[PDB]
């Protein structure tokens, strides 16, 4: 696809806004030590604290808690800009770093059982209990062929849930070349990245006596993969959205509801 | 309409009690208080609750204790036969109707329901226990907990009630050693428990013994 966009107001300056909120220069900031820790730990993600965020800017505060996936863009964004400010040559390892979130989210802390469609979109906090833990399984990323025949060394770059909606000309695995001859994979060469699926319900002490208790699923990225347990009681942060159903031509019109996590904390 | 008449006319009848007394249990020789006591427990009574503090009822309990071949389930058969609402159930087990409600998936229908008690299906009714003696725990606790309070309350499945149980309670039963004792109470001749008789209004004991004239005319009928 050859489209670009050349001017958007709301993008650059929600960009420019993050680029002020982390300089800590003239402040008493303490991120420059953290992106430092960072550097030296080999980590590749942040925690910012919300409250601090709308103390200093409250505007970019609501429109992150109203709306998420946006601005988690521009918060990653300026932390590659940043990480290449401070030193350009440890952000060549990574593709892109992530953001935690931390603080009293207030009228957004919410149970599993208080759950409901009005939090769709945002970022959301809930305290439960684990059950269900899957099987850590890797993903591919980027692809990676040789041809024998010809002596030719090939890649594919992959993204599924970096777009929100797929398409049957994406996702597809290369197998012949241009002329049948075939191809041979490289697994050294290509990327991968782990992925893990757990379950969380509301704990027995804070639902209603003699109700039956209600669940949320959550799906852990390659950072988060044995952070959670099973019998385990956590606290999770993170976006709240839709499940794409796969292609079908007539729909009842129900979605399934996921929990993406960008923060789980052991209480 | 002169169905009410004719009632009003059986009432101007000085010997309506004896009537109705004599009409109970046709097909069963002898008993006749046992007959006169089933007269009042079917007729009943009035409760009465003074606000909303005070709550007396006015359903009549009946306990029957038996030695064997004294026919005490036939009393039991003709009242179900003769009430409008009456239920029937037997405490040694397969029961047709359970004393204990529960939530399930019926074999039948497939479907999910609430199954009360027959306790509870029995609302302004009489309920029938056979064989009182070889109910288990259960059995005995939701009898209890029916007859004292008048009500049975349920949580299970996530499922919370309180149902109404106004229903007489009539029972039949049979003494621990096969045989009652007269150099024994009641109590220590039954194997319920002194709370659970507490309950009961109208106690009766059928004895079995030899009388030749009584043995030869139940023989002939
Ligand atoms: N007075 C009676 N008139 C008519 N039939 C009688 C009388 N006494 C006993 N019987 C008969 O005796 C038999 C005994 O069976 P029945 O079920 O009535 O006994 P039961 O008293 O309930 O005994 P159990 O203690 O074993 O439960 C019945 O067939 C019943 O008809
Ligand atoms: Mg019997």
């Amino acid at each position: 696809a050859g489209t670009v966009v050349l001017d958007d107001v709301e993008l650059r300056e929600a960009q420019r806004d993050y680029l002020d909120f982390l300089d800590d220069e003239e402040d008493q900031g303490i991120y420059q030590s953290k992106v430092r820790e960072l550097i030296s730990d080999n980590q590749y993600r942040l925690i910012v604290n919300v409250n601090d965020l709308r103390r200093k800017n409250e505007k970019r505060a609501n429109r992150l808690l109203n709306n998420a996936f946006e601005e988690l863009v521009a918060f990653q964004r300026a932390l590659k800009d940043f990480v290449a400010s401070i030193d350009a040559t440890y952000a060549k390892q990574y593709e892109e770093f992530y953001v935690g979130l931390e603080g009293s989210f207030g009228s957004k802390h919410v149970s599993p059982r208080t759950l409901t469609s009005c939090f769709l979109s945002c970022v959301v906090c809930v305290e439960g209990i684990v059950t269900k833990c899957s099987l850590v399984r890797p993903k591919v990323v980027r692809s990676v062929h040789y041809c024998p025949a010809t002596k030719k060394t090939i890649e594919r770059r992959y993204s599924d849930l970096t777009t929100l909606v797929a398409f049957p000309s994406s996702s597809v695995y290369p197998t012949k070349d241009e002329e049948n001859n075939p191809l041979e994979t490289e697994y050294g060469l290509s990327v991968y990245k782990d992925h893990q699926t757990i379950t969380i319900q509301e704990m027995p002490e804070k639902a209603p006596a003699g109700q039956l208790p209600r669940s949320v699923d959550v799906i852990l990225d390659d950072d988060l993969v044995d952070k959670a347990k099973p019998g385990d009681r956590v606290q999770v942060v993170g976006t709240y959205r839709c499940l794409p159903g796969k292609k079908g031509g007539y729909t009842s019109g129900t979605f399934r509801t996921v929990l993406i996590a960008c923060n789980v904390k052991q209480m | 309409d002169e169905d009410v008449k004719m009632i009003t006319s059986l009432s101007k009848d000085q010997q309506i009690g004896e009537k109705i007394f004599a009409s109970i249990a046709p097909s069963i020789y002898g008993h006749e208080d046992i007959k006169r006591g089933l007269a009042l427990a079917l007729f009943g009574g009035e409760p009465k609750n003074p606000g909303g503090k005070h709550k007396v009822r006015g359903d009549i309990n009946v306990l029957l204790c038996g030695d064997p071949g004294t026919a005490k389930s036939q009393f039991l058969k003709y009242i179900e036969k003769v009430s409008s609402r009456a239920i029937f159930t037997t405490g040694q087990g397969a029961s047709a109707v359970g004393l204990t409600a529960y939530v399930q998936r019926h074999p039948v229908s497939r479907e999910w329901t609430l199954e009360a008690g027959a306790l509870v299906l029995a609302d302004r009714g009489v309920c029938l226990i056979d064989e009182f003696d070889k109910m288990n725990d259960q059995d005995r606790t939701s009898i209890h907990e029916a007859m004292e309070q008048q009500s049975i309350s349920i949580s299970k499945a996530g499922i919370v009630t309180s149902l109404q149980a106004r229903c007489t309670v009539i029972a039949a039963a049979n003494p621990i050693g096969g045989r009652y004792d007269p150099s024994l109470t009641f109590s220590e001749n039954v194997d319920l428990t002194e709370p659970i008789i507490s309950r009961f209004d109208i106690l009766c004991v059928v004895r079995d013994t030899v009388d030749p004239v009584q043995d030869e005319m139940l023989a002939r009928f």
